RNA sequence: CCGAGGGUAGGGCCCGUGACUGGGGCGAAGUCGUAACAAGGUAGCUGUACCGGAAGGUGCGGCUGGAU
RNA sequence: UGGGAGAGGGUGGUGGAAUUCCCGGAGUAGCGGUGAAAUGCGCAGAUACCGGGAGGAACGCCGAUGGCGAAGGCAGCCACCUGGUCCACCCGUGACGCUGAGGCGCGAAAGCGUGGGGAGCAAACCGGAUUAGAUACCCGGGUAGUCCACGCCCUAAACG
RNA sequence: CGAUGUCGGCUCGUCGCAUCCUGGGGCUGAAGAAGGUCCCAAGGGUUGGGCUGUUCGCCCAUUAAAGCGGCACGCGAGCUG
RNA sequence: GAAUGCCGGCAUGAGUAACGAUAAAGAGGGUGAGAAUCCCUCUCGCCGUAAGCCCAAGGGUUCCUACGCAAUGGUCGUCAGCGUAGGGUUAGGCGGGACCUAAGGUGAAGCCGAAAGGCGUAGCCGAAGGGCAGCCGGUUAAUAUUCCGGCCCUUCCCGCAGGUGCGAUGGGGGGACGCUCUAGGCUAGGGGGACCGGAGCCAUGGACGAGCCCGGCCAGAAGCGCAGGGUGGGAGGUAGGCAAAUCCGCCUCCCAACAAGCUCUGCGUGGUGGGGAAGCCCGGGUGACAACCCCCCGAAGCCAGGGAGCCAAGAAAAGCCUCUAAGCACAACCUGCGGGAACCCGUACCGCAAACCGACACAGGUGGGCGGGUGCAAGAGCACUCAGGCGCGCGGGAGAACCCUCGCCAAGGAACUCUGCAAGUUGGCCCCGUAACUUCGGGAGAAGGGGUGCUCCCUGGGGUGAUGAGCCCCGGGGAGCCGCAGUGAACAGGCUCUGGCGACUGUUUACCAAAAACACAGCUCUCUGCGAACUCGUAAGAGGAGGUAUAGGGAGCGACGCUUGCCCGGUGCCGGAAGGUCAAGGGGAGGGGUGCAAGCCCCGAACCGAAGCCCCGGUGAACGGCGGCCGUAACUAUAACGGUCCUAAGGUAGCGAAAUUCCUUGUCGGGUAAGUUCCGACCUGCACGAAAAGCGUAACGACCGGAGCGCUGUCUCGGCGAGGGACCCGGUGAAAUUGAACUGGCCGUGAAGAUGCGGCCUACCCGUGGCAGGACGAAAAGACCCCGUGGAGCUUUACUGCAGCC
RNA sequence: GAGCUAGCCCUGGCCAGGGUGAAGCUGGGGUGAGACCCAGUGGAGGCCCGAACCGGUGGGGGAUGCAAACCCCUCGGAUGA
């Protein structure tokens, strides 16, 4: 439930942020934060290679458990919901029966006093990693591994999920947050339920400053450039694009397909993706 | 208005110093050709 | 001091009038088509929506004040 | 107090039929469509038949001239939550009643906002026919919308 | 073209006369007043505004009249832009 | 003898401009060969959130003293940041190093690259961040938290005493964190005192006074006091913290909880050690046995790692503590005391500037701290002033034009002009009051008005304290006084109506453009399943992202509102396992050369053979495109209607003479006395039109149009006045330019615009202040234009390659 | 060669004073409960006015300059991109 704000700044009128309402803790683990090396945009060159980053707001990262087959077995409770920047999903940190302590990123609906675990025979129960075998056809899921013991890959947007459609053989269909059809292994570990924070999606930026305090600095529009800069640069006055509208540096980005023919994983994916 | 030259020791010898023209293949070019003319310096002088 | 009223400024209501514009009423014998009245030749009417020179048409839902 | 009938309402679940699409099989010269056709689709292997899969919407027989609700309206099946109502006993209160300008709430469809969903259907739209024309009726496509949640809109041959 | 700054305005004049006014005349389809037309004449005079960068033009209110041209479309080592 | 030639010398312009902020000067007395310019005294003026003081950078002896004045100093010079010489910078505690990490850099391991080299974990380096022990006064010509004095403190070594399972690069805790707002108590700082200390003063009409003037502190160990921060205790279990672990983490139990207890800071007090004014007399000395006290204001600083709220979610590492392992428990560590030990580098001086960056002693540029008082609502604003520092390194006259900066102006009041450009007006505070329209915030400081000083009288509440006095802060009522005028000086909006554009705050062409351009939230299309796409790199390797489709790249559009039509024939992209074409390769019908021959060697048809292209479809918020002629209605006119040609389809809604309209000042209406502009309409739109978005839109704008009010020197139309210049005198003394010059007018001529030729006219020789018509005046080998088989940026379905991709 | 200038990275620092008064909180009213209304408190914001600081809008001066971009008046931002 995003929260709005009176008109009483032009930019007030548009701004929404999130209600927050879930976060229970509103300082990290101190034995689970580490200083993020902000980049820039730039490569150990020293050269831009994405452009117009820099400039947000300082973080410091959360370590997140993305690998929960760490600890079969062993439950754990969910002691708090926290804010983490560095992803758009919220962060639960568990205190292990053991001891430990660990952050994954907070499933929607789990609860701060429940417990949960880890394990091929685990509750079919919100917040539990299993092999993906080990779930029932039909359960949405997240947090997945997409090859065994590489770690959770898919699925760990805010409001996301992937359904297991079906089996066969050693692999599973999931259907993805893209929509698209792909074969994972059944060892690969994911967390049942989907992610929570759902109304990420509706928040309203409301002013170039917020786009700032995310270190997303101004975008140019090609148009706008000149001859040297870009396909699009130059003309007198105004000018639509005058060729397939392309990139800075010249390949067309209306349509034309980029992902590599011959890749192995093309075995894998069923059914490219919709909408 | 601010002027171009802003001096500064510590840039001053960490850019032009010997050891900086020592690291590089072209800046020991500098210190052999600087040496062949008979420079009384080879490199900035700086104070530390 | 109050005080007719005069002056300055800013509001409210009403009446007249205005290039041009909207439709309305009326007008013996104009042009277009034929929507309705018979099952009116696609039953009709309906709220709404969209479209079309025009009546209208179509969608969704409703009414019989519909026929056989 | 004890009872009853009911698509009354809200939430969550879940079952089979059918259409469409996808994969595999087998199979070949047409299919579909209409008043007659054409567009369309089909040897790049369609239609018709079999096995698998995905997904949406609606709920056949029961079903009625039936039932429920204040009206709009409500139809697979299961559970939970909740309304109204009827009967029997004649037990309690002792006129506490009727109506109701304002107000408040509910209010089919279509329509609007932000998300989602999208099988079928289908405004607009395109195409094929018909025709003097055909911005129609008929045919082949087809986007909103139809569906979900929340929020508006507040209309009707909202009729007995 | 080893540079002659290019419209208009402003300022400052000066000259030509094919004269707008004022002076003097002839003719008149000149009764008078008022005009028309041509001749002589360059002494002096020849307004203020609205519009437009404007020159030019139209318009408003006057006027004896609201002239037309040249001077590097006079004048940017005088100004404006 | 010429090359806008090269180097040098010297001229011309010229005793000309200028002598660098208009803060400002005058006199006396010194010194000296020489004095506006150096020294001293008195007077005057200027800065005073600086034009004063303290750091940091940078500079590098410029510091202090004596002796100098050739050059340097925009004049002078006895002076100086100049010349010569001598002297001068003192630290265990300040800063840096013998400590720590940050970006980054470097880099055993490892990876990559023709070579050079590029990467790279740990580790090392890297600071203005963390950590760490000194405060006050005195003293020198010049250094001082450094020397000296007083009182404090840190580390290391050794010894003694008491204690303890001691022991680390290993485990853990801590260090350790944002933004805004902010409590309590303090300190810095400041105001006042009828109290305390003081050399004196009584003027000029009054005052010997509860008079004037001056000052009334600073540092301090332990303890104590106040105010704050930090912190649970005990037990049992334990599988986690990459060995161990009594620590930490998790679970259970008991007890303690706004406390208290323990601990650590700040402030106060504190033994003790210092300071001490005006005035006067020659930096000193006296004052002086100086006094050293009360009240109020009060930080943005301190306690601090305080509290609250918020979203954009806010370094590391060591010191420090705790836990254990090897080990060792004659050790070792901890606590207290004692002695000893304690190194290297900086320290002068300038430091908003004459010592730094700008070629200059240059009106420019330069980070941090302190920055007093009064009044004006507040304040770092403004005026004046303290402490302190200056009068800007040419002067003296004069009182022309003209220029600059400034002041006033009769009557008029935008008539000025491209334009109210410029300059007036308005101007702070308090109160009354305030419109369309609106996204309900706003528009709003709307507009427009009233008030504003001083005296006396009465009175309400707060802060301190004690509830009282005093001090201080917010008010209310009443009666009066003066002037032209009471935010009496200084600082301090002119306002409204209406269009275009862009939503908005932002951003830009350093140095001619700040805008309507860029950006912007938001909207859409599209690529991307993660070793993602994409980007930089030969690679390795990075970025993307320690992210994962609610994410990330690309593209257009550009808040928001209502909307975004038709064309897929061509180009693009997407799909199509058929067909057609298609290279290397396969295949080898059949040929050729050669050898006596086995053979060797060469050419080679069918046919098999990818991507791409052709072909079949799809696709517009992909590139793009969205007709012509003729006829027609019962007045006329015009055509709702029709005929036909063409197209892939013929422009929908909305808008329209427009930032677009050529004809054009279209036509009509409005505003004006008059309106090529403006606003509102109409529509034959040369040549609007729907995300190179269409039409609107409250608010916003140093954007660009039109209008009105107010007010004005903009103007009619100018006048006077001020100061800095110009002018004259003394001092110093440039410049571009320059074939040489003894350099007039007219009418002609001349390569077509003559001081220089002809003919006439006019004209004694030389200057000074002025003005700009000429010398086709100066400046820059025309930027326009053309030419050169000159060059460079840029484009593409030009050519030909290359990366990349298939 | 990034000691100028552009962007980013690490670590510090700076922003007088005044005005406006969002959410929330509380109290009151309202209701079946609500929404909601009023008052108080509160202190939000690419909010408002205005120094420092950062800019460079209009005009004038300067133009062999004080200056190879300056000076005066005026004007924009000033808790934020
Ligand atoms: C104001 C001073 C300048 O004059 C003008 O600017 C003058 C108004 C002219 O334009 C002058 C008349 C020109 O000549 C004309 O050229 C035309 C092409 C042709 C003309 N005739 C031949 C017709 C001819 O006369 C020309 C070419 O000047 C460009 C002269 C040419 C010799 C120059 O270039 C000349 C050296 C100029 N210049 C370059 C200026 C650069 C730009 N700048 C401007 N202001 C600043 C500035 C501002 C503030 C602070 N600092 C700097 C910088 C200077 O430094 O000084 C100049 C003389
Ligand atoms: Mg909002
Ligand atoms: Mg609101
Ligand atoms: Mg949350
Ligand atoms: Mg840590
Ligand atoms: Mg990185
Ligand atoms: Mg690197
Ligand atoms: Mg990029
Ligand atoms: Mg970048
Ligand atoms: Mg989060
Ligand atoms: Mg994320
Ligand atoms: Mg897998
Ligand atoms: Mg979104
Ligand atoms: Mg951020
Ligand atoms: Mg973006
Ligand atoms: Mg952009
Ligand atoms: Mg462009
Ligand atoms: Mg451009
Ligand atoms: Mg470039
Ligand atoms: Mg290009
Ligand atoms: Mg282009
Ligand atoms: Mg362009
Ligand atoms: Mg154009
Ligand atoms: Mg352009
Ligand atoms: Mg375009
Ligand atoms: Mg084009
Ligand atoms: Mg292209
Ligand atoms: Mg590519
Ligand atoms: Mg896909
Ligand atoms: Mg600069
Ligand atoms: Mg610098
Ligand atoms: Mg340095
Ligand atoms: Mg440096
Ligand atoms: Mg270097
Ligand atoms: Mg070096
Ligand atoms: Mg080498
Ligand atoms: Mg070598
Ligand atoms: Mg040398
Ligand atoms: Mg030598
Ligand atoms: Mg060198
Ligand atoms: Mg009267
Ligand atoms: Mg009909
Ligand atoms: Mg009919
Ligand atoms: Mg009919
Ligand atoms: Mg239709
Ligand atoms: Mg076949
Ligand atoms: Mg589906
Ligand atoms: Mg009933
Ligand atoms: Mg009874
Ligand atoms: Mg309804
Ligand atoms: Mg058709
Ligand atoms: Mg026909
Ligand atoms: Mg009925
Ligand atoms: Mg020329
Ligand atoms: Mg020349
Ligand atoms: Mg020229
Ligand atoms: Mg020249
Ligand atoms: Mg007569
Ligand atoms: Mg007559
Ligand atoms: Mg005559
Ligand atoms: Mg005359
Ligand atoms: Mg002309
Ligand atoms: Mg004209
Ligand atoms: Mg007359
Ligand atoms: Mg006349
Ligand atoms: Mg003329
Ligand atoms: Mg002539
Ligand atoms: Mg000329
Ligand atoms: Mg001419
Ligand atoms: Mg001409
Ligand atoms: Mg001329
Ligand atoms: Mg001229
Ligand atoms: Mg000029
Ligand atoms: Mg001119
Ligand atoms: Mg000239
Ligand atoms: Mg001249
Ligand atoms: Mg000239
Ligand atoms: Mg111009
Ligand atoms: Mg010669
Ligand atoms: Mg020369
Ligand atoms: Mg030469
Ligand atoms: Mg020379
Ligand atoms: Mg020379
Ligand atoms: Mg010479
Ligand atoms: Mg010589
Ligand atoms: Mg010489
Ligand atoms: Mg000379
Ligand atoms: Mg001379
Ligand atoms: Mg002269
Ligand atoms: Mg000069
Ligand atoms: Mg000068
Ligand atoms: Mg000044
Ligand atoms: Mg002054
Ligand atoms: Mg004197
Ligand atoms: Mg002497
Ligand atoms: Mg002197
Ligand atoms: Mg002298
Ligand atoms: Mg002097
Ligand atoms: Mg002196
Ligand atoms: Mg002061
Ligand atoms: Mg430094
Ligand atoms: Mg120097
Ligand atoms: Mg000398
Ligand atoms: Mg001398
Ligand atoms: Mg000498
Ligand atoms: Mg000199
Ligand atoms: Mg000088
Ligand atoms: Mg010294
Ligand atoms: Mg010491
Ligand atoms: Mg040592
Ligand atoms: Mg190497
Ligand atoms: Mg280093
Ligand atoms: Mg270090
Ligand atoms: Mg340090
Ligand atoms: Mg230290
Ligand atoms: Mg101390
Ligand atoms: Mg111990
Ligand atoms: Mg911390
Ligand atoms: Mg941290
Ligand atoms: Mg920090
Ligand atoms: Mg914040
Ligand atoms: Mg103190
Ligand atoms: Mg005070
Ligand atoms: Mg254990
Ligand atoms: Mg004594
Ligand atoms: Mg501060
Ligand atoms: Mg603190
Ligand atoms: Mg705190
Ligand atoms: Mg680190
Ligand atoms: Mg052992
Ligand atoms: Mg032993
Ligand atoms: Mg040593
Ligand atoms: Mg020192
Ligand atoms: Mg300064
Ligand atoms: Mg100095
Ligand atoms: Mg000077
Ligand atoms: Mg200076
Ligand atoms: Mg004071
Ligand atoms: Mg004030
Ligand atoms: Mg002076
Ligand atoms: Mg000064
Ligand atoms: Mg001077
Ligand atoms: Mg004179
Ligand atoms: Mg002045
Ligand atoms: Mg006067
Ligand atoms: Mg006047
Ligand atoms: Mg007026
Ligand atoms: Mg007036
Ligand atoms: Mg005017
Ligand atoms: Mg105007
Ligand atoms: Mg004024
Ligand atoms: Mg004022
Ligand atoms: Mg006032
Ligand atoms: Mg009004
Ligand atoms: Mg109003
Ligand atoms: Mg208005
Ligand atoms: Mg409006
Ligand atoms: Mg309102
Ligand atoms: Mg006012
Ligand atoms: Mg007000
Ligand atoms: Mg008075
Ligand atoms: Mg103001
Ligand atoms: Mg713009
Ligand atoms: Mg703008
Ligand atoms: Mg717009
Ligand atoms: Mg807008
Ligand atoms: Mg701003
Ligand atoms: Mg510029
Ligand atoms: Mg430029
Ligand atoms: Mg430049
Ligand atoms: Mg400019
Ligand atoms: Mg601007
Ligand atoms: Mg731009
Ligand atoms: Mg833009
Ligand atoms: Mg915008
Ligand atoms: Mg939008
Ligand atoms: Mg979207
Ligand atoms: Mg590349
Ligand atoms: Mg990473
Ligand atoms: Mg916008
Ligand atoms: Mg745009
Ligand atoms: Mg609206
Ligand atoms: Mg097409
Ligand atoms: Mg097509
Ligand atoms: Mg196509
Ligand atoms: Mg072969
Ligand atoms: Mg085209
Ligand atoms: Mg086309
Ligand atoms: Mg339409
Ligand atoms: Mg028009
Ligand atoms: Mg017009
Ligand atoms: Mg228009
Ligand atoms: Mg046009
Ligand atoms: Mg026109
Ligand atoms: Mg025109
Ligand atoms: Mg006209
Ligand atoms: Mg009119
Ligand atoms: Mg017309
Ligand atoms: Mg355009
Ligand atoms: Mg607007
Ligand atoms: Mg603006
Ligand atoms: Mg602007
Ligand atoms: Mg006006
Ligand atoms: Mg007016
Ligand atoms: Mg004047
Ligand atoms: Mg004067
Ligand atoms: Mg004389
Ligand atoms: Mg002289
Ligand atoms: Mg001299
Ligand atoms: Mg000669
Ligand atoms: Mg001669
Ligand atoms: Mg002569
Ligand atoms: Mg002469
Ligand atoms: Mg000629
Ligand atoms: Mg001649
Ligand atoms: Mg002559
Ligand atoms: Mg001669
Ligand atoms: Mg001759
Ligand atoms: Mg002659
Ligand atoms: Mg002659
Ligand atoms: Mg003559
Ligand atoms: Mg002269
Ligand atoms: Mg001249
Ligand atoms: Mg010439
Ligand atoms: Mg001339
Ligand atoms: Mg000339
Ligand atoms: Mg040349
Ligand atoms: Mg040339
Ligand atoms: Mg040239
Ligand atoms: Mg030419
Ligand atoms: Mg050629
Ligand atoms: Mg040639
Ligand atoms: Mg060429
Ligand atoms: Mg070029
Ligand atoms: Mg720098
Ligand atoms: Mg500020
Ligand atoms: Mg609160
Ligand atoms: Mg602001
Ligand atoms: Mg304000
Ligand atoms: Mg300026
Ligand atoms: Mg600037
Ligand atoms: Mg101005
Ligand atoms: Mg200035
Ligand atoms: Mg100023
Ligand atoms: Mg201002
Ligand atoms: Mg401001
Ligand atoms: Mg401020
Ligand atoms: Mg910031």
């Amino acid at each position: 439930a995003v929260k709005k704000f009176k008109p009483y700044t032009p930019s007030r009128r548009f701004m929404t942020v999130a209600d927050f309402s879930e976060i229970t803790k509103t300082e990290p683990e101190k034995s689970l934060v580490k200083p993020l090396k902000k980049t820039g945009g730039r490569n150990n060159q020293g050269r831009i290679t994405v452009r117009f980053r820099g400039g947000g707001h300082k973080r410091l990262y959360r370590i997140i458990d993305f690998k929960r087959w760490d600890k079969v077995g062993i439950p754990a409770k969910v002691a708090a919901i926290e804010y983490d920047p560095n992803r758009s999903a919220r962060i639960a940190l568990l205190h292990y029966v053991d001891g430990e302590k660990r952050y994954i990123i907070a499933p929607d609906g789990l609860q701060v006093g429940q417990q949960v675990v880890a394990g091929p025979d685990a509750p079919i129960q919100v917040g539990n990693a299993l092999p993906l075998r080990f779930i029932p056809v039909g359960t949405v899921v997240h947090a997945v591994e997409l090859e065994p013991k590489k770690g959770a890959k898919l699925a760990r947007a805010a409001g996301t999920s992937a359904q297991i459609q079906g089996r066969e053989g050693d692999y599973v269909i999931l259907r993805l947050p893209s929509g698209e059809l792909r074969k994972v292994h059944g060892e690969c570990y994911a967390t049942v339920g989907a992610v929570g924070n759902a109304d990420h999606k509706n928040i309203v930026l409301g002013k170039a400053g917020r786009s700032r305090w995310l270190g997303r600095r101004p975008h140019v529009r090609g148009a706008a450039m000149n001859p040297v800069d870009h396909p699009h640069g130059g003309g007198e006055g105004r000018a639509p694009r005058g060729r397939p509208p392309a990139s800075p540096w010249g390949w067309q980005t209306k349509g034309l397909k980029t992902r590599k023919r011959r890749k192995p994983s093309s075995r894998f994916i069923i059914a490219r993706r919709k909408k | 208005m601010k002027r171009t030259w802003q001096p500064n020791r510590r840039k001053r010898a960490k850019t032009h110093g010997f050891r900086a023209r020592m690291r590089t293949p072209g800046g020991r070019k500098v210190l052999k050709r600087r040496r062949q003319k008979g420079r009384w310096r080879l490199t900035p002088a700086v104070r530390k």
